[PDB]
């Protein structure tokens, strides 16, 4: 506790990296198993450009379902805790692999979305892009109102480059950080998984919060097991008191 | 690190 609490409380520029594990307690599967709708594919076999070219209706049906579930979900104790850490001025920037909007919904202000967002729909051809309040019904295939081309979810698919400006911004944030909380990520997906290494390489501390050991665990200064929500809730309660 | 979104 005390050394961990002190590390967070006394941090000069704390950042965070979150993954699917912080949203499971809102009812959103981690998508480390199967696709969650048919349960016939690995999620990576649908979230890619090859699948979308083969059968855009199938891929859109999956995303429409994903969108509805997220839009109907509520933020949980982990999302609330991260928002509270920003509110208290400890957390400077929240980097997330998640395509849900539950961090924002909990009141997080400075969020970087490495893999885009289910709230965003964009054109496959022109530069048209917009946000949705609710999920489209599939079929029909959603078409761009500006040019008539096929629309797609505003997420980064496996095999696609992260938007250079987004990844660059995340890199600059971890280049400033003396402490990083890495919560609910399996530390497998690149280049996202390389971000905490930058903090360590520059002499900072890594606090891993995850129910299981990961490839990051060997270099994590602290690695906390248990349920993401419960651990983050307890952690922010202690940090708030420590700074009070 | 960079490169395309991928599993390690
Ligand atoms: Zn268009």
């Amino acid at each position: 506790d005390e050394k961990l609490l002190k590390t967070i409380a006394e941090s000069k520029y704390l950042v965070a990296l979150t993954g699917a594990g912080v949203s499971a307690e809102s009812g959103i599967p981690t998508f480390r198993g199967k696709d969650g709708l048919w349960n016939r594919y690995r999620p990576e076999e649908l979230a890619n450009p090859q699948a979308f070219a083969k059968d855009p209706e199938k891929v859109w049906k999956w995303y429409a379902w994903r969108m509805e579930k997220v839009f109907n979900a509520q933020p949980n104790k982990a999302h609330q805790a991260f928002a509270e850490l920003e509110r208290l001025g400890v957390l400077k920037c929240l980097i997330t692999q998640n395509v849900d909007d539950l961090h924002e919904r909990a009141g997080s202000r400075n969020v970087i979305h490495l893999h885009g967002s289910l709230r965003v729909v964009r054109c496959t051809s022109c530069n048209n892009s917009f946000e949705v309040e609710s999920a489209p019904k599939i079929p029909p295939l959603p078409k761009c109102d500006k040019c008539g081309s096929l629309l797609r979810p505003g997420v980064v698919w496996f095999g696609e480059m992260l938007p250079p400006d987004v990844l660059d911004r995340a890199m600059r944030e971890v280049e400033r950080a003396d402490v990083i909380i890495v919560a609910g990520t399996s530390a497998v997906v690149q280049p996202a998984a390389s971000l905490p290494l930058i903090v360590k390489q520059r002499g900072g501390a890594i606090i891993e919060i995850n129910p299981d050991e990961t490839p990051l665990t060997p270099i994590a200064d602290y690695s906390l097991r248990g349920k993401a929500g419960e651990v983050m809730d307890e952690l922010v309660r202690h940090v708030r008191k420590a700074l009070s | 690190k960079g490169g395309a979104k991928r599993h390690r």
